[PDB]
């Protein structure tokens, strides 16, 4: 129901963001 | 960047190299694997990286995840057409004013690179 790429990108944020904190 | 080259591992500058690099480290993620399986279907890549900006926020961790999801859509990709878009929808998401104008604030690809 909710776009693809909504939901995904919502879990890219959150995943980027730890990676950015952790090794960036 | 060559976002062919990149996708592809072929004819790589040195910086593309190390991008790939990266990239290939970052596809190992758990999480990253678990978001891919459970999307199978190739979705708008375009679409996906401006959802993640959406919250007026930038970084090389986040632009690193994009890179990384669309590698594993273009390994498991069914037809040319697909390469084609995945190629196109990122390097028209980089080529956005607003994407430029950060990477060129914030180090460059070099800075990417330099991780």
């Amino acid at each position: 129901a909710l776009p693809p790429e909504m939901v995904v990108a919502r879990e890219l944020r959150r995943i980027g963001d730890e990676f950015n904190r952790l090794y960036c | 960047i060559n976002f062919s080259a990149l996708l592809r591992g072929e004819r790589m500058c040195p910086l593309t190299r190390e991008i790939h690099s990266q990239m290939l480290i970052v596809t190992k993620s758990y999480s990253l694997v678990e978001t891919f399986r459970a999307f199978p279907r190739l979705p708008n890549i375009l679409e996906i990286g401006n959802n993640i900006v959406s919250d007026g926020n930038l970084n090389w961790g986040r632009i690193l995840i994009l890179l990384g999801i669309s590698q594993l859509y273009f390994t498991k990709s069914e037809s040319e057409s697909e390469r084609t878009q995945i190629t196109e929808q990122l390097e028209r998401f980089f080529r956005q004013d607003a994407i430029s104008n950060w990477i060129a604030s914030n180090g460059g690809w070099v800075t990417c690179a330099s991780l």
